[PDB]
């Protein structure tokens, strides 16, 4: 589309923070950061696509060298491997940075 | 039947059983690979 | 330890006579208390045999009857006949029910009198009612009554409760009690001569009605059964099907706020993404209307709570639709005839004013999807194309019910449905001819069976010769390896055992994107599952045949092409009383080893073929489609942010294209949700259906009363965890009354809690839900050694048949195919497989579990045995138990909820611990010994069968695997090898996970790679034992979550196990006696 | 060709395995049947040819 | 404190057991329960001061 | 009884207007 002449819009005001919250107003700024966290978690991507969890595991395990079955103890090395956590880890760092 | 002595059989510390439980896993191995030779 | 207690209630409360007396009988573990327990069977036995009071003897031997197990309970009561209307009047001072004739369609879907319909009993049928259940009309009356007698002094929550169910039982009995109570024969079946002077849909009405008003926990539930109960007495074919209408669109509705993602077939990877719901105008007039038929058809309140939540359309208030959605499937079944259940499916119109365009594009598309499954093996000359026959042969168990034909093994005559059955039946009289497969026309059309589930249409049957399977079976086999790494496909992708149950959708919904979701399941009819569908099969099979030089491969795709040719003229034999319809049809149904992943391309081409004419008037990137049998669905995603205009034309636009190939639809467009038949989404939320009926049944199939009550119980179990929830004690009477056994006219017996709840072939429930049971105990050991000596049993059928002369030659003529030269060593292992694949039919398996059912009678009602110390699982646990520490630990909140329905208890488990993210072989296929077995056959082996296989000396080994099909140089590589022992421990890791049913109910929506379950599991390593820290670990892990389960709170755990055990437990490993029955498991995907 | 039980515990013996750990060594031993070398062998000249 | 069985969870881990073995590390985890601690610390400090 | 209805047809207008539709139809 083409916008005629006759046409008009409002700006918003976007002046920065004339309080300065980050200056001894803590348990707002606990909000107003946390808000911005959640917002942003709102909008980093998943991760559509990885390598398989199972097909990772064995090729750590044979670089390890591990007796048979320790799968469901997870010698050490192996815990909390899932996905569900490598996205939750991209969101919480970004989303942390960001806010 | 274990050619070991009375008071270590009935030795209810942990040592001597795990002591005869290697002692059994063995003998059975050797039994294992005897009876493989004569097959 | 209370179920036994509801039984004495139960047996006090029906019986009531001075004669009825009550004679329990106990078992000791412990020699001496044991011979007390003899003395005191003996002394129980004589004073019923003198009429004299017991009530004084169990005072004498307190220790008995304080410390030894229970077993049984006799009662001596005589016939005391009708007394269901002696307690049943008072519960009956209302008014009954008036039918309403004008309410169906047609004139015997009315609930009107029999006589008004059958005046004749040699054209009575009681089919079009039939509960196909065993389990009586008076048998649910008498719970009912026992439960309203109970909870008949409470003053609490309880007695809203007990008031409402009390006017919807007096509903129910004022209804039967004007007629009376029609009376079950042995064979619980319903003859004229009770429902010649009654309504004919009264005993289907009577027991959904039951079903519902047990189900009933608050104001709405009572709101929606009252509603139901009322209508469904006389709507009998428009009532699930309106109600269960709506709910496709409410899914598109509700705004997303958080979701799940799904990566690999049970992954998860939650998402704070939040996304709108731009829903269309027109879709409020079609919902608006739907209500407006829903308020015709005179439903009053369930309009008004669809009405009321669409002023906020929330997803805190919408679980009440969900359970609305489940309270449509628990009204019954629509058993219509044949005739007019086929003509659902046998309307047609065909025309020539459709696209070529369109058709040849198909038709391609499924040549080139052909050609990419079948390229490989065709060219590199697989061995199960070449084979196909006698692979097709070997699997003929794992195929359709043939008709029925009549044979004879020797001296008998038998009227099988199963095709290895005719196989070997034709063999002998010249008639097996692979070769020539069969016309299918009018000089011989084909006979149907009905797929049927409430709320929908009824789908149709093949049923075919046993020629169809042997052409199609190899190549639909490699068809589905092709389509198991495939995305598109739904019913296969996966990682070789699981299903993408959870759905794909929720990756790529936004704000820009929509989806496009779509019912598929009347398209059987139509046109484009006629000539151009066969062709394009034909098509591909001519350049694979041209594509390969071997000529056992060019027979088999003759052979699969020659029944395309045949498929493509199809009659079709429907009685209509005495006269046999034969019509023409030829399309598509099911009956056959293609139809799931035929139908699965066709609809993909035909998606595709459509999907790119919405590119003539919008610009849009196709993310993601899926295909899976009765739906379908398909994202896109936009240049831009999506309208509700875009949503409107869109849907039009498709609907339309469809319409240019002659396709009906109900094109549905949305952004955040979808409904389909196995599972539908919400707000970013998988729900499910909970419609099964429990006590009506779709058909009569052929297990047994005891079976049957573990089947009700799993059907419970899934219905829970979906959200219909019955009361649990009405599921526990219905067990004990089917559980019961008459001995005599006047003697019956009833098992006990122990008997019931205790891992064997016989387990039927739990004391506590979602909890397996272990034992700690001597007497569990004591039972449970006692009932495995007792589950190997015979079947003289089985054994006239494989005497006879066509067995003999079927194993010969398999041998000679396979291998020779070994008449006495192999080829008896042959015979002795096939034996395996006898007992699937039917009165075979009947033979052997009602001896196995005989011998547990005769030692319930005699003394205990020691059973010879045959180990079991609960012999390890015993062992492993006493080197246990609890203490109280504090797990947080940190999952989220993604399953609302479930219990509260569930989902404070998914609350704190993950949902399960892979999934173990239950069927011990990824197994190295068992992808030789999977690469020459299809055949299961047990992992009972591997567990014991695998224990043995090399050498019958190979015996074992050649008989499965394999050859001998394969099987001599494996022993060679010496893979066994690097699979000892996986075929061990399933047969574990089998026994306990970690993947068969909540237990498979747990997961225990977790983190946080295992920081509680405190073991120490010790290493170089792999079998005892794996059961330890997994027992430990039980341990938790069934605290978890039953309290709530949490525990940590320890286990400073002693080597001395560790090797103690070592050998008593892999010398495992024990087993668990197929019909106590509880998938939740069903 | 060589008798494949007899090479491929030839090579087992050659490996010297274990039954108690994974074993990258195993993996070795996947699809070392024959009517693949045939295989492989048609493939080659086949393709070189064509 | 450390708890008992965490501590014990470390040690094992450190001392790498093996349950077909006679080892003598396996004695290094007789006794570290608590209650003890607590009546060693408590003996030293009673001891020396009468 | 169809006051209501109209009612019920007006209530799911007001909520949830979009607004690439209202920018276009004010230039349309």
């Amino acid at each position: 589309r083409n916008l005629p002449s006759t046409a008009r819009y409002i700006r918003p005001n976007l002046l920065q923070d004339r309080l300065n919250l980050h200056d001894n107003f803590e348990s707002l700024w606990d909000t107003i950061t946390t808000s911005n966290y959640i917002l942003a978690r709102s909008v980093v991507p998943d991760l559509k696509e990885l390598v398989s969890t199972e097909a990772q595991i064995q090729k750590m395990s044979q670089d390890l060298q591990l007796e048979a079955l320790t799968i469901q103890s997870e010698t050490q090395f192996l815990t909390g491997i899932n996905s569900q956590a490598a996205n939750d880890c991209f969101k919480t760092l970004i989303a942390a940075m960001l806010s | 039947e274990i050619k070991i002595a009375d008071e270590v059989k009935k030795s209810n510390k942990e040592e001597s059983k795990q002591l005869l439980e290697v002692l059994k896993t063995k003998e059975e191995h050797q039994k294992e690979v005897q009876y493989e030779i004569l097959q | 330890g209370k179920y036994n207690l509801i039984l004495s209630e139960y047996l006090s409360f029906i019986y009531n006579s001075q004669s009825a007396v009550q004679i329990p009988i106990y078992y000791s573990s412990n020699s001496e208390l044991e011979n007390r327990c003899i003395e005191f069977h003996s002394k129980c036995l004589e004073n019923s045999k003198n009429g004299l009071s017991l009530k004084k003897l169990f005072v004498e031997y307190s220790d008995v009857i304080e410390n030894a197990t229970l077993l049984s309970i006799l009662s001596y009561s005589y016939d005391k006949y009708n007394a269901v209307e002696r307690k049943l009047v008072k519960y009956a001072k209302g008014k009954p029910l008036e039918a309403d004739l004008t309410v169906n369609e047609l004139d015997y879907e009315n609930n009107k009198i029999t006589s008004e319909l059958f005046p004749t009993a040699e054209e009575y049928t009681d089919l079009l009612m039939d509960p196909a259940i065993l389990t009586s009309l008076s048998s649910n009356l008498n719970a009912v009554m026992f439960w309203l007698e109970k909870h008949e002094n409470d003053v609490a929550e309880k007695l809203k409760i007990y008031k409402r169910r009390l006017d919807l039982f007096t509903i129910v009995a004022s209804t039967v009690n004007k007629y009376g109570v029609p009376r079950h024969n042995a064979k619980y079946r319903y003859e004229y001569e009770v429902m010649k002077d009654k309504p004919y849909y009264l005993v289907t009405w009577a027991n959904s009605s039951i079903e519902m008003l047990m189900s009933v926990f608050s104001h709405e539930d009572y709101l929606i059964a009252r509603e139901l109960i009322v209508l469904s007495y006389s709507n009998r074919s428009t009532l699930a099907k309106l109600v269960s209408s709506p709910m496709s669109i409410l899914v598109a509705l509700v705004d997303i706020n958080g979701t799940f993602i799904t990566n690999e077939e049970l992954e998860l990877e939650f998402s704070n993404k939040y996304v709108r719901a731009i829903v269309p105008d027109q879709t409020f007039d079609e919902l608006k209307q739907m209500l407006d038929n829903m308020r015709k058809a005179g439903l009053t309140d369930i309009p008004k709570m669809i009405q009321d939540w669409l002023v906020d359309c929330s997803i805190e208030k919408f679980p009440l639709m969900a359970k609305i959605y489940s309270w449509s499937f628990h009204v019954g079944f629509r058993k219509q005839k044949m005739l007019d259940a086929a003509l659902d499916q046998l309307k047609t119109e065909y025309t020539e004013d459709v696209d070529d365009e369109m058709y040849r594009e198909y038709t391609m598309l499924i040549r080139d999807e052909v050609v990419k499954m079948l390229e490989e093996p065709v060219k590199h000359d697989d061995h199960l194309l070449q084979d196909s026959e006698l692979a097709g042969l070997l699997s003929m168990s794992s195929a359709s019910n043939g008709e029925s034909r009549q044979l004879k093994f020797g001296r008998k005559t038998i009227f099988s449905t199963k095709k290895n059955m005719h196989v070997m039946d034709d063999m002998a009289n010249g008639r097996y001819t692979p070769g020539i497969i069969p016309p299918v026309n009018v000089d011989k059309p084909i006979p149907l069976g009905r797929r049927d589930v409430p709320g929908r249409r009824t789908r149709i049957i093949f049923i075919l010769p046993y020629e169809y399977f042997i052409a199609q079976h190899a190549v639909v086999e490699k068809m589905l390896i092709y389509a198991k790494h495939t995305r598109e496909y739904a019913e296969f992708y996966s990682q070789s055992n699981q299903l993408l149950s959870y759905g794909d959708v929720t990756r790529f919904l936004s704000n820009n994107s929509m989806v496009l979701y779509t019912d598929v399941s009347q398209w059987d009819s139509s046109q484009h599952n006629t000539q151009p569908f066969r062709k394009g099969i034909i098509m591909g099979l001519d350049m694979l045949a041209n594509m390969t030089n071997d000529a056992r491969v060019i027979q088999t795709l003759n052979l699969y092409k020659q029944t395309q040719i045949n498929l493509m003229d199809s009659y079709v034999q429907i009685p209509d009383g005495n006269v046999i319809k034969k019509i023409q049809y030829g399309a598509v149904a099911s009956g056959e080893k293609q139809t799931k992943a035929a139908n699965s391309i066709a609809n993909l081409a035909l998606i595709k073929t459509v999907l790119s004419r919405i590119s003539n008037k919008y610009s849009f990137a196709t993310k993601i489609i899926r295909v899976d049998g009765d739906d379908n669905y398909a994202v896109l995603q936009f240049n831009t942010e999506v309208t509700k205009q875009m949503v409107q034309d869109v849907s039009n636009d498709v609907r339309e294209t469809y319409a240019r190939m002659n396709t009906k639809v109900k094109a549905l467009v949305s952004t955040v949700g979808i409904e389909i038949a196995k599972r539908y989404i919400a707000g970013g939320k998988i729900f499910f259906r909970a419609g099964i009926n429990l006590l009506n049944n779709e058909k009569k199939g052929q297990s047994t009363q005891w079976d049957q009550a573990a089947v009700l119980y799993s059907n419970y179990i899934v219905n829970r965890l979906r959200g219909f929830e019955t009361d649990r004690e009405f599921i526990l009477t219905k067990i004990m009354q089917m559980t019961s056994v008459a001995i005599t006219g006047s003697l019956r017996l009833f098992p006990s809690e122990r008997v019931l709840t205790t891992n064997s072939t016989f387990k039927v429930f739990d004391s506590e839900d979602f909890i397996i049971e272990y034992g700690t105990t001597d007497d569990e050991v004591y039972i449970q050694r006692a009932f495995m000596s007792l589950s190997s049993q015979k079947s003289g059928i089985a054994d006239e048949i494989a005497a006879s002369s066509t067995f003999k030659n079927y194993v010969s003529r398999l041998s000679e195919q396979l291998l020779f030269s070994k008449n006495n060593i192999v080829s008896r292992g042959i015979a002795l497989t096939e034996k395996a694949k006898l007992n699937s039919y039917a009165p075979i398996s009947l033979e052997k579990r009602r001896a196995q059912i005989s011998a547990l009678l005769t030692m319930l009602q005699k003394p205990v045995t020691f059973k010879s110390s045959k180990i079991t699982i609960n012999d390890i646990l015993r062992d492993i138990k006493p080197f246990f520490t609890v203490n109280e630990a504090h797990l947080p909140i940190q999952y989220q909820k993604f399953m609302p329905t479930l219990p509260d208890n569930v989902q404070y488990i998914i609350q704190c611990i993950g949902s399960r993210t892979y999934q173990i072989e239950d069927d011990g296929s990824k197994s190295a010994i068992s992808r030789l077995i999977s690469k020459y056959s299809v055949y299961k082996p047990s992992i009972e069968e591997l567990y014991k296989v695998i224990s043995l000396h090399e050498n019958e080994i190979q015996l074992y695997l050649i008989s499965l099909g394999i050859p001998k140089i394969d099987a001599d590589t494996y022993v060679g090898s010496k893979i066994y022992s690097q699979d000892k421990y996986r075929i061990l890791e399933s047969y574990v996970y089998n026994l306990l049913s970690i993947n068969y109910g909540c237990y498979q929506l747990f997961d225990f790679n977790s983190p946080d379950l295992e920081k509680l599991i405190r073991i120490p390593f010790k290493g170089k034992i792999p079998a005892v820290t794996f059961i330890l670990h997994l027992y430990a892990k039980l341990e938790v979550i069934n605290h978890a389960i039953k309290n709530g709170s949490w525990i940590s755990l320890f286990c400073n196990y002693p080597k001395s055990e560790m090797i103690k437990l070592w050998k008593k490993m892999w010398n495992i006696t024990s087993l668990r029955s197929p019909y106590t498991n509880a998938n939740f995907f069903q």
